[PDB]
C-alpha cells in the first residue's frame, strides 16, 4: 500500500530555502504566486536531521578516493585507488571525481580491501570495484531517496562492465506550497515576521521500500517512524514550531489535496490563516472523499493536532477515524496499520 | 540630502529567453564594475556624450559607492531590486542607454534625507561579511596526506561557533558586541541570510585568470536603537563592515 | 456514435513532459504560451494504469526473438529466429531489429511454433510466421492505437509475401493544454556532497525548469470502429470504454513525479455522444485570468459553460439529439453557474458516471462487464 | 458597390457568441444563430427551396 501524509505546518522565512539570488523559493499555483519549499530541501533536512541519524546509512560523494584513505593507515593507497576509479569511469579531473556516487556505509570497507589487495591488476580491480559499488544498496536513506549512478564510456576500460545501477525511488515529495499569496516584504523604497502556512505532501510506497531494502522488513519500518518523526520535528537550514495538523492516509493510489488551495486563503486577521486552511483541506478531502473514494478499498485516516487543538472533521463527517494528539503516538497508530511494528522495538535495526 | 533610487531586476520569466541580467547578478564583479561606471567622469560627456568608446577606468574617476542587493516585492510578480548610494550625482539614462535587457522596469529616483535623533528606534537592514583575522596553519597538496610546514599563513577565516551554539545567537552576539564601537546599542537582531557569495575577478600580451571570490555574507533585519544621532551620519555612504565597495555596508533608513 | 470526454483538470507545481533539454512542453495557442501536455503521454499513462492494465495486450518491442526464447522454453532459438525475421523484412543490425513491430498480441506461442518447427525451412516459415502477424487485429490497445509496419523492400526475399496490417485506430487524443498563459520556473537543485573537503562543497550545480497549469483533455472514441477493430466483442469494446474513462480520470504521466508529486484529479468532466466530433479548446482562445473573488478553476468551468452552451445553440440539429454528463467532485463547481442547465445530468461520483456512459451505449453495466480480460 | 445589385449577407456565429463588428450594423442583413437556419435562408434565396424536399434529390 501507500501512505500519505498531508501536513499543515507554519514556517518562518528566517528559516527557509533559497535559490542563486537569496530569495525564497516562489510558484505561480492557481494563478497566484505562492512561497515554495522544494522537495530536496525538505529530502535533505529529514535526512541530515538529529531523528534520521540513526538511519543515514548512504553518502553522496565525490570524493571516494578520500573515504578510501580513512581506514587502511597506509599512506600509499590513494593514487591506486583513484586510478581504480578513473579504469571504472570515473574523471580525475581533481582530488575528487566528476560524478556523484551514491554509496552505503558498508561497502566502504570492501572498496579499501580491494584497492590496498596488490595480487590482481588494474581491470581486474576496476570489476571489483564495480561490483561493489552497483550493489552498494542496502542503506533505508538509498531507498527513499532512490539512487541513478552512471558511469563514463570514453574514459573506460572495454572489459569492465557495469550491472543494474538503478535503484527506483520510494519517496515523492510534493513542493511545499504557502496556502496563503506570499507576504511582501517591506519595500525599503519608502519574532520579527510571520511564519508562513504551508502544505506538505509526502507519499511513501511500502512496496518499493521493502524491495530497495532487500525483502527487510523492521528496518523499513523504522524507517517510516523516523521519516514521519523527522518530517514533523525540522526546520530547513539554520536553527520546536509544531505542525499544525497532520493528516495520515494509506490507500492504493496517490492523492493530491494541493487543489484545496487553488483559492487562496486571503485572511487580514494573522491569527485566522491557519485554522481556516484547516477547514479549507477539510472542505476539499470532503469532496475527494466522496467524488472519488467509493467502493473498492475505503480508505482510512488519522487526524493529529497539537493536543487536538486544530480538528479536521467539520465536528460531523467522519472522514478520519481518530483524532489524536501525540506525535509518537501518532507514528505508533501509523506503525500498528501495516501489521505488529511496535514502535519501540523498531530503533534496534541499524 | 543623499542619492538613493531603484533598479529593477526581472529574474523570472520564460527560462529558455537568454537573460543577461541573471548572469549579471550571479557574480560581484560585473555589479561592482557596472554600477562603478554609473557614474561617469565629466569630461568623457563633453568628449562622447553616447556612451560609444572604449572605457578605461583611469578616465573614471573613484567613489566609495555601495550598494545592495535584495528582491521578492510580491503581489504576483517575483522581482528583484538593487538599491544604491554614493556621494555625487549618478545618472541612469547614460548607463542604461543600450541595456535595456538587463532591467524589467524603467529605474526611478527621488529624493530622500535622513534624519537622525537621540535614543530613537530605527528599522534597519544590514550586510556583513563574516570576517574574523586568524593564524591558520597552512594545508596544502592533499595529494592523499597532509603536509605542513611551521609557516602559520595571515587571512579572514569566515565566522565559527562552539559546537553548544546555534548560529543565530551567535550573530546576534557578534552584532552586540560591534554595536557599541559603531555607535549604536540593540535589543534584538533576527538572522535570515547565512551563506556563502561566490565571484570571480579578471586583472592585466596577458591572460585572463579565473579565482572564486569567497564572502560569507550575513544580511539581517529588524528593530534598530540609537545612543546618539552624531555617530550614524558618517556611516551611511561609507559601510559598517567588510566588502565596503562589493555592496555590504548600506543602512536602511527606515525610522518605524 | 462517437464518445466524447472533456476534462479540467488542474496540477501541481510539476513537470510532467519534458523535452531533449529539460523544458515543459509548450505551446503557442490562441497567440500565447500555454502549458502542453503531449497526447502520447496520456496514452502511455492510460496504458500502464492499474484500472487499464486487464486490457495490456499490445506491446510494441524491437526484442522480439527474446520473447520468442522466453516462452519458447530451455531450447536455443534466437538464432533462427532472427535469421527468419531477417528475411520477413526486419533488418538487424546489431542485437535489437530496426522496425518496431506492433504484432502486440499475447499470440506469441504461434510465432514460437513457427521458429521452432524443424520441419519446414527458412521461406516458408518466415511466410508463416508474416501471415500470423498481420493477423493481430485484436487487444483493446491495438482498436485504440492502431499498427504502420510495412516490412523492408531492401531485404525480404521475394518468394515470401505479406498481408494487411493497418488497423485503423478508433482514438484522438488532442494534446493537453493549459486554459490560461504558461508560467515556467526555475528551480534550484545542488548535490551538497556529504563528506567535508577544503570548498563549501556541492557535487552538482545546475537549472530545473517546472510549471503549474490548468489543463483541458479531450479524448475521441469512435464507437463503431471501436466494436469493428475488435470484430465483434461487444463486451471488450465497453471494457475498453470504461476502463478508459476511470483510467484517465485518475492517471497522470509519471515523468519528474518523484519530485514533483502532483498527482491531482480532474474537477470537471463533460462526457458527451454525438455523431460529430467537437473541440471545446476554442472556449480558452482568451487566456483566464484570475479575478480576486474567485479560483482559476471555476473561471475554466464558467468559460467552458459559456462556449458549449454557445456551440449547442448555434449548431443545433433536430435531428441529431446532443446531450451531457457533468461530473465535479462531490458537485464541486457546477457547469451552468450563471443561467443554464446543460448538461442531462450532473453526477457526483466517478463509479455512476462510468455506469450511465455504459448505459447509453448499449445499457451494459459495470459488473458483468468484467469478464472479458483478453 | 452600393446600388443596383445589394449583394446580400448572412452572418452565423454559435448563439450569436461574436457580433459581426462591434461599430455600425446591417452589414450582413440576418445575424443567423443557427447553422441549418442559415442553409434554410440560403436555400430561400436562391429561389425558395425547402431543405425537406431538396433531400430526395439524391
Amino acid at each position: 500500500m501507500l501512505i500519505e501524509i498531508h501536513m499543515i505546518q507554519n514556517h518562518s522565512p528566517a528559516n527557509l530555502n533559497r535559490d542563486d539570488l537569496g530569495a525564497p523559493k516562489t510558484c505561480y499555483f492557481g494563478g497566484v504566486l505562492r512561497s515554495r519549499i522544494s522537495s530536496q530541501c525538505i529530502k535533505r533536512s529529514i535526512r541530515t536531521s538529529n531523528d534520521f541519524k540513526a538511519l543515514l546509512g548512504g553518502v553522496r560523494t565525490r570524493r571516494l578516493a578520500d573515504l578510501i584513505q580513512q581506514e587502511a593507515g597506509e599512506t600509499e593507497c590513494w593514487k591506486k585507488a583513484q586510478e581504480i576509479l578513473n579504469k571504472c569511469g570515473f574523471k580525475n579531473k581533481d582530488d575528487n571525481t566528476k560524478m556523484l556516487v551514491f554509496m552505503s556505509k558498508d561497502k566502504i570497507k570492501d572498496l579499501a580491501r580491494i584497492v590496498l589487495d596488490n595480487s590482481l591488476g588494474l581491470t581486474e580491480a576496476a570489476q571489483q570495484v564495480a561490483n561493489v559499488i552497483a550493489q552498494a544498496t542496502l542503506a533505508p536513506d538509498i531507498a527513499l531517496c532512490g539512487r541513478m549512478l552512471e558511469p563514463n564510456d570514453k574514459d573506460k576500460d572495454k572489459k569492465v562492465k557495469w550491472s543494474n545501477t538503478t535503484v527506483e525511488a520510494a519517496l515523492q515529495v510534493a513542493h511545499a506550497i504557502s496556502t496563503h499569496i506570499a507576504r511582501p516584504e517591506i519595500d525599503y523604497f519608502v519574532s520579527m515576521f510571520a511564519s508562513a502556512c504551508f502544505y506538505k505532501y509526502f507519499s511513501i510506497d511500502w512496496e518499493q521500500l521493502v524491495k530497495n531494502l532487500k525483502g527487510d522488513t523492521n528496518l523499513a519500518a523504522h524507517t517510516v517512524g523516523a521519516f514521519l518523526l523527522a518530517a514533523a520535528k525540522t526546520n530547513p537550514s539554520g536553527k520546536h514550531n509544531y505542525p499544525d495538523g497532520i493528516l495520515v492516509e494509506f490507500k492504493n493510489s496517490p492523492i493530491s489535496y494541493a487543489n484545496a488551495f487553488v483559492r487562496p486563503v486571503s485572511v487580514v486577521k494573522e491569527s485566522d490563516l491557519v485554522e481556516q486552511s484547516i477547514g479549507q483541506l477539510s472542505n476539499y478531502v470532503n469532496d475527494i472523499r466522496l467524488g472519488y473514494y467509493d467502493e473498492q478499498s475505503p480508505v482510512i485516516g488519522f487526524w493529529f493536532s497539537p493536543n487536538n487543538r486544530y480538528p479536521l472533521g467539520y465536528k460531523h463527517s467522519k472522514l478520519a477515524s481518530r483524532n489524536i494528539g501525540n506525535l509518537n503516538e501518532l507514528v505508533g497508530a501509523v506503525l500498528d496499520y501495516i501489521g505488529g511494528f511496535k514502535w519501540e522495538e523498531v530503533q534496534k535495526s541499524k | 540630502m543623499i542619492y538613493l533610487s531603484r533598479l529593477l531586476i526581472d529574474t523570472g520569466g520564460n527560462p529558455d529567453r537568454p537573460r543577461p541580467g541573471r548572469k549579471w547578478l550571479d557574480n560581484i564583479y560585473n555589479v561592482h564594475r557596472r554600477l562603478s561606471m554609473a557614474f561617469p567622469s565629466g569630461l568623457r560627456r563633453e568628449q562622447d556624450p553616447h556612451f560609444l568608446k572604449p572605457f578605461s577606468p583611469n578616465d573614471f574617476q573613484k567613489t566609495p559607492f555601495l550598494f545592495r542587493v535584495d528582491n521578492n516585492i510580491d503581489g504576483n510578480d517575483k522581482r528583484a531590486i538593487i538599491i544604491v548610494q554614493s556621494v555625487l550625482e549618478p545618472d541612469w539614462d547614460y548607463c542604461f542607454q543600450n541595456a535595456l535587457d538587463f532591467l524589467a522596469a524603467p529605474p526611478e529616483t527621488k529624493e530622500y534625507n535622513p534624519e537622525f535623533k537621540a535614543g530613537q528606534l530605527l528599522r534597519f537592514r544590514l550586510r556583513v561579511n563574516a570576517s574574523v583575522r586568524r593564524h591558520i596553519p597552512e594545508m596544502v597538496q592533499q595529494d592523499g596526506q597532509t603536509i605542513e610546514t611551521g609557516k602559520i599563513l595571515h587571512k579572514r577565516v569566515s565566522l565559527t561557533w562552539d559546537a553548544s551554539s546555534t548560529p543565530d545567537q551567535a550573530l546576534a552576539d557578534w552584532l552586540a558586541a560591534k554595536s557599541p564601537k559603531l555607535g549604536f546599542t540593540l535589543q534584538r537582531c533576527e538572522l535570515l541570510q547565512l551563506g556563502w557569495v561566490y565571484g570571480s575577478k579578471p586583472e592585466p600580451w596577458r591572460e585572463h585568470k579565473y579565482n572564486p571570490l569567497r564572502f560569507r555574507a550575513a544580511l539581517l533585519e529588524g528593530v534598530l536603537e540609537v545612543d546618539d544621532p552624531k555617530l550614524f551620519l558618517k556611516t551611511l555612504s561609507s559601510g559598517i563592515g567588510k566588502a565596503k565597495s562589493f555592496g555590504f555596508g548600506l543602512l536602511s533608513v527606515l525610522p518605524i
